[PDB]
């Protein structure tokens, strides 16, 4: 008989309701993504409706309870995710306005198409087309078309609906009795009311900053060798102590350096290494993919599948009847179900995002046992993480001779490391500055301290102030950069990639420690061991009641981030382009432009 | 002698009653049966903590209870001697020093509609505790706050929620089947013997 009973017994009905609804929605967004109907889609849009009604009931219905005089620390957890999800602040009109631009953002923006030039006979999308354009295809001038024809005609007329959109998002994220709209993103990892492993938004900005600070160094030795590599390719809009242009970074949307390996790699006379010859000689298909990849996990001690997912969770393509867009995810069904949606092609990447995704849902079965607004990860990037960690320690040579499939006449030679470490390298130290970047100015912007008449100058300044990447043709304010993302299109959270990036590393370092491994870190494999399998279940089960600091330090002895497990993985690399650094230039100036 | 009777109406009955109201069932002052309990129906546990009826067939007690509903499946250890948490402390108590034998098997095709099994209600919020094999089919409007009922709203629920069932689901939340065996004694013949 008390105000915490009566919240309790209300979280009771909730966490019954909102399991069936969420079980509906599941179900509908399943099976439109294993079979596209117009009643599929139809269905689709009426659970959704009801979703939203449903949270919109409840948020109008928790006044019940004022958010002041409740102790628990899990009752007010479950009620401050109650009002943030499912309550709608803003006017009828105003909100209808915001979703309507969302709306007509984001799918124009995909569905948009450039034509052949002085020819409408071919106007590919953007799934095929772009995907080959930046690859092998060394034309410079039609990348620098493709580029132009990607950016300037579509920033005009997209700047004004983010320039209304961002003024929009404002005025909503300070109707919600807020502070600016970075501090309403920063809010997500913020977490307060308890003693000792306290955080709040006024540590995460700076925790960046130092992160950034030392590892700049590695970045700048990895970006100057890549740069002397690639003088000798376009020896014709590069300055020796310039700026590199922007479209020759193997993507348009940047954010990967895997297309920039194959004229990089030193020692190409050492074979590089791959099965998938082998593997259709021995004989493997889907279905023993899948298996083997659970193996792994069978033997470190956690639980493995049962009589549902297997039978479930289609692996194949169903030719073109069935057709369907397969990207790899894994599928939370709910009330105990879990389930995996992926085309599968007998490759390597396709067997990595096989473990990807078979570590997702195996973390996700790992927690269960907890209410409905509690079932996620601590943060936003240890969900992805927590599969990237076991998907990088499964390619290792040392994995692979234990596999089997890697004939022992494979030799572990210097060179090869060397170039494996390289291959990895190139993507985990290009995925990070340019996110930084973006997300600095997306910070500034959404703050505001320079107009929009200024906003893409000042974008172009910085991004050769820091990236020191310049674009090859010089843009108006008309135009908007930024926009081209589709996750800034979605206006999604951003910050999750460089989280999960700077948390994977600890993981392993932690992890290989108790597995008690001797060596280089890289080669490293928990095969046999079960501590590490003890102490990552001493995490995966807890949920978000326990605070991502608590849980840290419970895992890796450590409050926060620290960048020095990645430097210790990179030391190999760092001491090989130590060595190769004899004839190259330190640091970079934005003097030069690629337009004289 | 030339006679008995059997328990084919303890299974094989179809239509079951939920954890609502448990119904009871009883028989006397006639030959038991123990010789086909096991023959069938695969049993996910066995568990008779109060003797071992290994041989069960040998003595004997007076009119015994046998009860028979559907619940779920992953919620069966609920049921044992001193336990608490929903369904055991709140729809169907069991006495402490108790014996007898509870058996729990599934049988998810039978019980299980592909558009959505619905009607199958269930107690989670009662006044206070239960006492020792004690039913009730009361039904009214549980409250938790100082006004009165006057219909629903803030602090007014209703007592009763659903198990929706679907052929999809995993293991453990499908719709297992219990049946739960129970005897007493005074000054009689045991009547129930083989
Ligand atoms: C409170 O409210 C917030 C927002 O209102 C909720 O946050 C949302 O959470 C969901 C999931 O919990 C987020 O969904 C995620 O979307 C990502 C974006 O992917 C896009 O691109 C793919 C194609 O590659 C599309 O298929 C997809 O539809 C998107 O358009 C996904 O990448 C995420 O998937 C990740 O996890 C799966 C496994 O689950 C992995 O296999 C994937 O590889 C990937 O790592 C995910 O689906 C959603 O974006 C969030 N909203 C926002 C605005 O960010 C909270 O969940 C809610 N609180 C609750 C419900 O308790
Ligand atoms: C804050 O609220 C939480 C949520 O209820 C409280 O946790 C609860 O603590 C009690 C006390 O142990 C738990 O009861 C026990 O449950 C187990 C079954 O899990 C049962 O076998 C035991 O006999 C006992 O009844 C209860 O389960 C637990 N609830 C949850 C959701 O974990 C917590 O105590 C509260 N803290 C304060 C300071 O109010
Ligand atoms: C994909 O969806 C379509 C329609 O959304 C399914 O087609 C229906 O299938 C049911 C199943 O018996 C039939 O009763 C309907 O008559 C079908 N309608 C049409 C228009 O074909 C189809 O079965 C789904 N695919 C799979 C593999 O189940
Ligand atoms: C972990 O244990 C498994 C089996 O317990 C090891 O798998 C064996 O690997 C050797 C490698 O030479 C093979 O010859 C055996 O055939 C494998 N076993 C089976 C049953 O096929 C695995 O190698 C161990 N992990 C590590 C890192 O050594
Ligand atoms: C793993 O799968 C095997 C089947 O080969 C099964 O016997 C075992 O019980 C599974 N592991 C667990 C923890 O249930
Ligand atoms: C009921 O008994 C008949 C034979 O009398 C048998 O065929 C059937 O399978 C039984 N049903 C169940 C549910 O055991």
């Amino acid at each position: 008989s008390t105000i915490e009973e009566q919240a309790k017994t209300f979280l009771d009905k909730f966490n019954h309701e909102a399991e069936d609804l969420f079980y509906q929605s599941s179900l509908a967004s399943w099976n439109y993504n294993t079979n596209i109907t117009e009643e599929n889609v139809q269905n689709m849009n009426n659970a959704g409706d009801k979703w939203s009604a449903f949270l919109k009931e409840q948020s109008t219905l928790a006044q019940m309870y004022p958010l002041q005089e409740i102790q628990n620390l899990t009752v007010k957890l479950q009620l401050q995710a109650l009002q943030q999800n499912g309550s709608s602040v803003l006017s009828e009109d105003k909100s209808k306005r915001l979703n309507t631009i969302l709306n007509t953002m984001s799918t124009i923006y995909s569905t948009g198409k450039v034509c052949n030039p002085d020819n409408p006979q071919e106007c590919l999308l953007l799934e095929p087309g772009l995907n080959e354009i930046m690859a092998n295809s060394l034309d410079y001038n039609e990348r620098l078309w493709a580029w132009e024809s990607w950016r300037s005609e579509v920033g005009k007329q997209l700047r004004p609906l983010y320039e209304e959109y961002v003024v929009l998002k404002n005025e909503m994220a300070r109707a919600n009795h807020y502070e600016d709209y970075g501090d309403y993103w920063r809010g997500d990892y913020e977490v307060n009311g308890v003693d000792g492993y306290d955080y709040s938004r006024g540590q995460l900005i700076e925790d960046v900053e130092h992160t950034f600070e030392e590892i700049k160094p590695l970045y700048e030795h990895l970006h100057a060798y890549v740069r002397a590599k690639l003088m000798n390719a376009y020896p014709s809009y590069i300055s020796p102590i310039g700026c590199l242009p922007a479209h020759l970074l193997g993507d348009m949307w940047g954010r990967f350096w895997t297309n920039l390996y194959s004229l990089t790699v030193p020692f190409g006379q050492k074979p590089n290494i791959d099965v998938t010859d082998a593997m259709v000689d021995q004989a493997w298909d889907a279905q023993r993919i899948f298996k083997e990849a659970e193996k792994f996990f069978v033997s470190v001690g956690l639980p493995n599948m049962t009589q549902g997912f297997w039978e479930n969770s289609m692996l194949t393509d169903p030719g073109n009847v069935q057709k369907a867009v397969c990207h790899p995810t894994a599928w939370d069904l709910g009330k105990g179900d879990f389930r995996i949606l992926m085309c599968t092609k007998v490759t390597m990447d396709d067997f990595l995002t096989a473990h990807h995704e078979m570590g997702h849902i195996q973390y996700d079965m790992a927690y269960a046992a907890q209410p409905f607004l509690l079932r996620n990860g601590a943060n936003e990037g240890f969900h992805e993480a927590v599969g990237e960690i076991m998907s990088l320690s499964a390619a290792t040579p040392k994995h692979l001779k234990s596999i089997g499939l890697l004939s022992p006449d494979f030799q572990e030679d210097n060179e090869t490391e060397i170039n494996f470490l390289l291959k990895q390298a190139l993507t985990i130290v290009g995925t990070l500055p340019f996110t930084y970047m973006l997300e600095k100015w997306r910070w500034m912007v959404f703050k505001g301290e320079i107009p929009k008449d200024q906003w893409m100058k000042k974008w172009w300044e910085m991004k050769r102030e820091i990236v020191g990447v310049v674009e090859p043709v010089p843009h108006d304010e008309t135009y908007c950069d930024p926009a081209s993302l589709f996750h800034v299109s979605n206006d999604y959270s951003f910050i999750r990639y460089y989280t999960r990036t700077l948390y994977q590393f600890q993981f392993q370092e932690a992890l290989c420690q108790a597995a008690k491994h001797e060596g280089p870190l890289h080669k490293c494999d928990i095969s046999n061991s079960t501590e590490a399998g003890q102490k990552l279940f001493n995490m995966l089960r807890l949920g978000k009641s326990e605070p991502w600091t608590l849980a840290l330090e419970n895992v890796v002895g450590a409050k926060n981030m620290n960048v020095r497990p990645l430097l210790n993985y990179f030391e190999p690399l760092f001491t090989w382009l130590k060595d190769q650094n004899k004839n190259s230039f330190v640091g970079w100036s934005t003097d030069w432009s690629p337009y004289a | 002698v030339t006679n008995l009777c059997p328990f084919h109406e303890v299974f094989n009955a179809t239509r079951f009653a939920s954890v609502y109201a448990w119904n009871r069932t009883r028989i006397s002052n006639c030959v038991a049966d123990y010789s086909v309990l096991y023959n069938f129906a695969p049993f996910f546990a066995f568990k008779c903590y109060g003797v071992s009826p290994t041989k069960l067939n040998d003595l004997c007690f007076t009119n015994v209870y046998a009860d028979s509903f559907v619940i779920k499946g992953n919620e069966v250890s609920q049921i044992a001697p001193g336990q608490t948490g929903n369904i055991a402390d709140y729809n169907y108590k069991l006495p402490d020093d108790f014996t007898g034998c509870v058996i729990a098997w599934n049988s998810n095709k039978l019980d299980s509609k592909h558009s959505g099994n619905y009607d199958y209600w269930y107690r989670s919020f009662r006044k206070s505790k239960l006492k020792p094999f004690e039913r009730d089919i009361s039904t009214e409007i549980y409250q938790a706050g100082n006004k009165p009922c006057k219909g629903k709203g803030p602090n007014c629920y209703f007592p009763l929620q659903s198990y929706g069932f679907r052929p999809t689901y995993g293991v453990g939340h499908q719709p297992y089947r219990v049946v739960v065996l129970s005897f007493e004694l005074l000054h009689a013949p045991a009547t129930v013997c083989g």
